[PDB]
C-alpha cells in the first residue's frame, strides 16, 4: 500500500434520459496495481463493461478508464466501486447530474 | 510540437510463484501497442502501429519482447532471493525515445521500485537513481556483468527506437494531427452554501489533448475558477469539469470560455444561465 | 534435464580422434562451456563459446557449436592416456552470475594403449623382506579383460596402463595375490578370458 | 584453478560428530557454489552464494549447512557425521577471466568418509615385491610390485621413488583400491602399484628403489583411547635395493 485511487465519475455527452451515452470511470493516483473497479446500475455491478490498459503517470502512479454504453433515466442510480489496498473498504462515487 | 514514444511495462510479484508482466506503447497521446501477459505477441492497436518497420524486423522486435518478458521476470525472482526482499513486488519501466526536429533524439530507460525510481540505463550501463536504497548497487553491479544485454538496450534505445518513431510520426501523419471539435454546456452542482452557488463548465469531445478552459465575468478571468484534470473518453477524445464557487445570486452575467484548436480561434461561450 | 550427453561412457585406443556431443533445450542461451574431470580432482575447464561462435581450440580439444540445432561436440586429436576422464557439458542461461548453470551428466572416456607387441605371461615376484606372494598378469592387448575373484581370500587387480616414456613402450598389467599358501599362479586369473599363448613361470 | 583452496583435501570422522569443510579463495569473487558428487556420479549444486551473508540451497537436497560471514571463506558444515554423507565435495567460484565472460573456478574438492567408529581407522602396511626372473629373461624388462594392504579409510597416495627422486615413467597405480573384505562396511583397502624398470637397471646393485604411500588419517583433535598407535596421517614405506644375482 502506498497511493489512494482518485475516482471520478462522468459522462461522455450531456445527460439526457432516453437517450443512449456512456459511462465514464477513471480510477487514478494509484499504487500498487492490484485494483478492482466496477461500475453500479442501482448498486448492483454491470458486466457489459470494457476498460482501458492499466497505464501509469509520470510520478509512477497507475490509472484506469473504465466505461460502458448506457441510456440514463431519472431513477436509475450510476455508480463507480473501487476496492483497493490502501482503502479500509470499497469505495463508491455516485454519477452526479 | 513533439511525440515521445513511451513503451510503458507493469510487473506484479504477488508471491515467488504467481507473475505478470503487462505493457503498453504511447505515441505521444495515442496508444499504439497493447501487450498482455496472457498473449504470444505485442498486439498492433492502430492499422500504422507498425511504421515503415517491415514484418521481419517487427518480428524480430517479437521475439527480443517475447525473451525480455521470461526473463526479466525469473530475474526479479532470484534478485528478490539475493536481496532479501519480501513479497509482492512491483517493478515498472519506462522506455523509449522522442526524435527532434533536425538531427537528435534522446531516449530513456528508467525503472521504478514500489512506486520509486531505483536505476536507468545510461550510455552503455546500468546507473542507480540519486536516493535509491544501498541494495540497488548489488543489483547494478550483476546487471552491469551482461555485457551483451548492455549492447542490445543500447541497439533499441540508440538504433531501433529512433528509426521506429520516424516511421510512425511518417505512418500515422494524419491521425496525430487531427482536429476533433468540443461540446460544452453547463450545470449546477451540489450547494456549497448556502447561500453559495456551485457552477460547472463540461466540455467534452476534443482532440488533442491540449486545451484552455476558465470562468469569467465579460472579458475578465474569475481567478478561483478550479479546472479539473483532462479526463479520458473511450473513443480517444478528452473530458473536462471547470468548477466555480461563487456567492448568491449574482453573477450572473458569468460566462464560461472553451479555447481549443479545432476551433481557429472561434471560442465556444456558454454564459449563465443557459443550461 | 535441459542438457544431454552424447555418448554416456566411450572406450578407445590411443593416437585416435574422438567426437563427444552435447545437445541442450536451454533457453534463453548465453554460453557453454567444456569441463575435463579426472576421477577424484575438480573439473578443469577446456572451452566457453558464446553464440556467436562457431569453434574453439585449446590444445588438442577443439569444441565446436551450432547455434540453430543447439548443438555443441568437443573433437579430441590424437587421444592419450591422458584424456581418459569425465567429459562435462555445461550451459549457462545468463551472461551474469545471476543465471543457472545446467550441468551434462558426463561422459566418461576411456583411453586404452593399442599395444602393438603383446607377450601376455603370469609371473611370479618373490617378496622383498618377507616370505613365502604376487601373481602378475602382464604385457596382454586391450582386447583381454580382467574379471574380478570370486573366492573372498583371493584379490585380483583392474588392468593398468605403464609408459616407458623413453622407451616408448606402454604395458598393460593386472596383479593378483592372495593370504593362502597353496595359491598358484596357474589358477589366479582362471576367471578371466586369458590368450591361449600365455607364458607361465616355474 | 590454482586460487581456490580446500582443507582438509581428504576427512575421515566418527558418526554423529560434526564435520566442518574450508573452502576459501584469495580473489573477492561474490560468486561462490558448493557441489556434493558421490564417485562415478554427475555434480549436484547443494548451496550458492552471492556474496556476504548469502546462503542460497542448491538443486540437490542436503543436510549440509554453509556460512559466509567473509568474502573469502564459504564454510560447509554438517552438524551430525552420518555414513551416507560420504562423498566428494566441490567448492566454487565465478568471476571474469580471459574474457568477457564469468566463468567457474573449481577447489581441489574434499573426500569426507564418515564411519561408525575411529578404531575402524588403520595406517597401510606396505611390501615391494622383486621381479620374476622369468620376465627378466624373456621381456628384458623388470617388474617391481607395491601393495598396501590392510588401511582404511582409502585415503591414500601413492609414489615409486628411484634414488630418492620420484619416478612416473613406466609407473602405474590402480585407479580404486579394493575392498579386502567385500562383506563388512567399514571393511579396510588395498593397492597395488607397478613400476617398470629395464633388465640392466634393475641389476644394478647401487639402485635403490621405494614405493611410498601417503596415508591421511587422524589428528591431533580427535581421541584416541586404543592401545594400538593412533592411526594418524602418516607415510609407510617398503625399500628393495637391485640385484644381479
Ligand atoms: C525499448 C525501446 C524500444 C521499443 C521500440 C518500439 C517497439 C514497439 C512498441 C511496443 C512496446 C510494448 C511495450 C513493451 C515495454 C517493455 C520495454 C522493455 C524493453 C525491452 C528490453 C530488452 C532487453 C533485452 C536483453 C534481455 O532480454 N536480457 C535478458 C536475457 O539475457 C540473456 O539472454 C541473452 C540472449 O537472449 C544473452 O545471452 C544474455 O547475456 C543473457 O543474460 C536478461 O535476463 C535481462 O537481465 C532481463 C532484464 C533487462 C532489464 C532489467 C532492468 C531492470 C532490472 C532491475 C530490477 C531490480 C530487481 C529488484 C528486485
Ligand atoms: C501471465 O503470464 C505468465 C506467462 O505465460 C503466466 O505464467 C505461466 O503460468 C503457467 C501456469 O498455468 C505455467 O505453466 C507457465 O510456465 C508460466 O509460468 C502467468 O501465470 C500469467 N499470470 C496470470 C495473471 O494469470
Ligand atoms: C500466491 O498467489 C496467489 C495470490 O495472488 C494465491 O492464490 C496463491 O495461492 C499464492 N501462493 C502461492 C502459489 O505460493
Ligand atoms: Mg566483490
Amino acid at each position: 500500500i502506498q497511493r489512494t485511487p482518485k475516482i471520478q465519475v462522468y459522462s461522455r455527452h450531456p445527460a439526457e434520459n432516453g437517450k443512449s451515452n456512456f459511462l465514464n470511470c477513471y480510477v487514478s493516483g494509484f499504487h500498487p496495481s492490484d485494483i478492482e473497479v466496477d461500475l453500479l446500475k442501482n448498486g448492483e455491478r454491470i458486466e457489459k463493461v470494457e476498460h482501458s490498459d492499466l497505464s501509469f503517470s509520470k510520478d509512477w502512479s497507475f490509472y484506469l478508464l473504465y466505461y460502458t454504453e448506457f441510456t440514463p433515466t431519472e431513477k436509475d442510480e450510476y455508480a463507480c466501486r473501487v476496492n483497493h489496498v490502501t482503502l479500509s473498504q470499497p469505495k463508491i462515487v455516485k454519477w452526479d447530474r | 510540437r513533439l511525440f515521445p514514444l513511451r513503451c510503458l511495462q507493469i510487473s506484479s510479484f504477488a508471491n515467488s510463484s504467481w507473475t505478470r508482466t503487462d505493457g503498453l506503447a504511447w505515441l505521444g497521446e495515442l496508444q499504439t501497442h497493447s501487450w498482455s501477459n496472457d498473449s504470444d505477441t505485442v498486439r498492433s492497436l492502430k492499422p500504422w502501429s507498425q511504421g515503415t518497420f517491415s514484418d521481419q524486423q517487427w518480428e524480430t522486435l517479437q521475439h527480443i519482447f517475447r525473451v525480455y518478458r521470461s526473463s526479466f521476470t525469473r530475474d526479479v525472482k532470484e534478485f528478490a532471493k539475493m536481496l532479501r526482499l519480501s513479497y509482492p513486488l512491483e517493478l515498472q519501466v519506462s522506455a523509449g525515445c522522442e526524435v527532434h526536429p533536425g538531427n537528435a533524439s534522446n531516449n530513456f530507460f528508467h525503472v521504478a521500485f514500489q512506486g520509486k525510481d531505483i536505476l536507468s540505463f545510461q550510455g552503455t550501463s546500468w546507473e542507480p537513481t540519486q536516493e535509491a536504497p544501498l541494495w540497488v548497487n548489488l543489483a547494478i553491479q550483476v546487471l552491469n556483468q551482461d555485457k551483451w544485454t548492455r549492447e542490445t538496450v543500447q541497439w533499441l534505445l540508440n538504433g531501433t527506437c529512433p528509426q521506429f518513431v520516424s516511421g510512425l510520426l511518417e505512418s500515422g501523419k494524419s491521425e496525430l494531427k487531427k482536429q476533433v471539435k468540443p461540446k460544452a454546456w453547463l450545470s449546477r452542482g451540489p450547494s456549497p452554501g448556502p447561500g453559495r452557488l456551485l457552477l460547472v463548465c463540461h466540455v467534452s469531445g476534443f482532440y488533442p489533448k491540449p486545451v484552455w478552459v476558465k470562468w469569467m465575468r465579460g472579458e475578465q478571468e474569475q481567478q478561483g475558477t478550479q479546472p479539473g484534470d483532462i479526463l479520458p473518453n473511450a473513443d480517444e477524445t478528452w473530458y473536462l469539469r471547470a468548477t466555480l464557487d461563487v456567492v448568491a445570486g449574482e453573477a450572473a452575467g458569468l460566462s464560461c470560455r472553451v479555447k481549443h484548436s479545432s476551433l481557429e480561434g472561434q471560442d465556444i461561450v456558454l454564459y449563465w444561465h443557459h443550461h | 534435464n535441459q542438457v544431454e550427453q552424447s555418448p554416456q561412457s566411450l572406450i578407445i585406443l590411443e593416437g585416435k580422434n574422438c567426437t563427444l556431443q552435447c545437445n541442450y533445450t536451454v533457453s534463453p542461451f548465453s554460453n557453454l562451456r567444456w569441463y575435463k574431470q579426472d576421477t577424484g580432482r575438480g573439473p578443469v575447464s577446456l572451452t566457453i563459446m558464446t553464440f556467436s561462435e562457431n569453434t574453439k581450440s585449446n590444445g588438442r580439444y577443439t569444441a565446436t557449436l551450432d547455434a540453430d540445432t543447439k548443438q555443441s561436440s568437443l573433437h579430441i586429436t590424437a587421444s592419450q592416456l591422458s584424456d581418459s576422464a569425465s567429459y562435462i557439458c555445461v550451459v549457462s542461461d545468463r551472461g551474469s552470475t545471476l543465471g543457472r548453470l545446467y550441468f551434462g551428466r558426463g561422459t566418461q572416456l576411456t583411453v586404452w594403449p593399442d599395444i602393438q607387441n603383446p607377450d601376455p605371461a603370469v609371473y611370479q615376484l618373490r617378496d622383498s623382506k618377507s616370505s613365502d606372494s604376487v601373481c602378475l598378469f602382464t604385457d596382454f592387448d586391450s582386447q583381454t579383460n580382467v574379471s574380478q575373484s570370486k573366492d573372498s581370500d583371493v584379490y585380483i587387480t583392474d588392468k593398468c596402463v605403464l609408459d616407458m616414456r623413453s622407451m616408448d613402450f606402454k604395458s598393460n598389467s593386472a596383479v593378483a595375490w592372495s593370504n593362502k599358501s597353496d595359491f598358484a599362479c596357474a589358477n589366479a586369473f582362471n576367471n578371466s578370458i586369458i590368450p591361449e599363448d600365455t607364458f607361465f613361470p616355474s | 584453478e590454482a586460487d581456490i583452496y580446500q582443507t582438509p583435501r581428504y576427512l575421515v570422522i566418527g558418526t554423529g560428530k560434526k564435520i566442518t569443510l574450508e573452502c576459501s579463495q584469495t580473489m573477492g569473487h561474490d560468486k561462490m557454489y558448493w557441489y556434493q558428487q558421490d564417485p562415478g556420479m554427475e555434480l549436484h549444486l547443494i548451496h550458492y552464494s552471492y556474496g556476504v551473508n548469502s546462503t542460497e540451497k542448491g538443486d540437490l537436497s542436503s543436510e549440509s549447512t554453509v556460512s559466509r560471514i567473509r568474502t573469502e571463506h564459504f564454510p560447509l558444515t554438517l552438524e551430525s557425521a552420518r555414513p551416507s554423507h560420504t562423498s566428494q565435495y566441490l567448492c566454487a567460484s565465478s568471476g571474469l577471466r580471459d574474457r568477457g565472460l564469468y566463468e567457474q573456478y573449481f577447489g581441489p574438492g574434499t573426500r569426507l568418509t564418515v564411519t561408525e567408529d575411529l578404531k575402524n581407522v588403520f595406517p597401510p602396511e606396505v611390501a615391494v615385491f622383486e621381479p620374476s626372473e622369468a620376465e627378466i629373461s624373456h621381456t628384458q624388462k623388470a617388474t617391481l610390485v607395491c601393495l598396501a594392504t590392510g588401511f582404511y579409510p582409502d585415503h591414500v597416495e601413492l609414489s615409486w621413488w628411484v634414488n630418492g627422486k620420484e619416478v612416473h615413467s613406466g609407473v602405474c597405480t590402480d585407479p580404486q583400491p579394493l575392498k579386502e573384505q567385500p562383506a563388512l562396511n567399514d571393511s579396510r583397502y588395498a593397492l597395488s602399484s607397478r613400476l617398470r624398470v629395464s633388465a640392466t637397471f634393475w641389476q644394478n646393485p647401487r639402485n635403490h628403489f621405494r614405493c611410498q604411500v601417503q596415508f591421511y588419517g587422524l589428528s591431533e583433535n580427535d581421541e584416541w583411547t586404543q592401545d594400538r598407535a593412533k592411526p594418524v596421517t602418516q607415510i609407510v614405506s617398503a625399500e628393495a635395493w637391485g640385484r644381479a644375482d
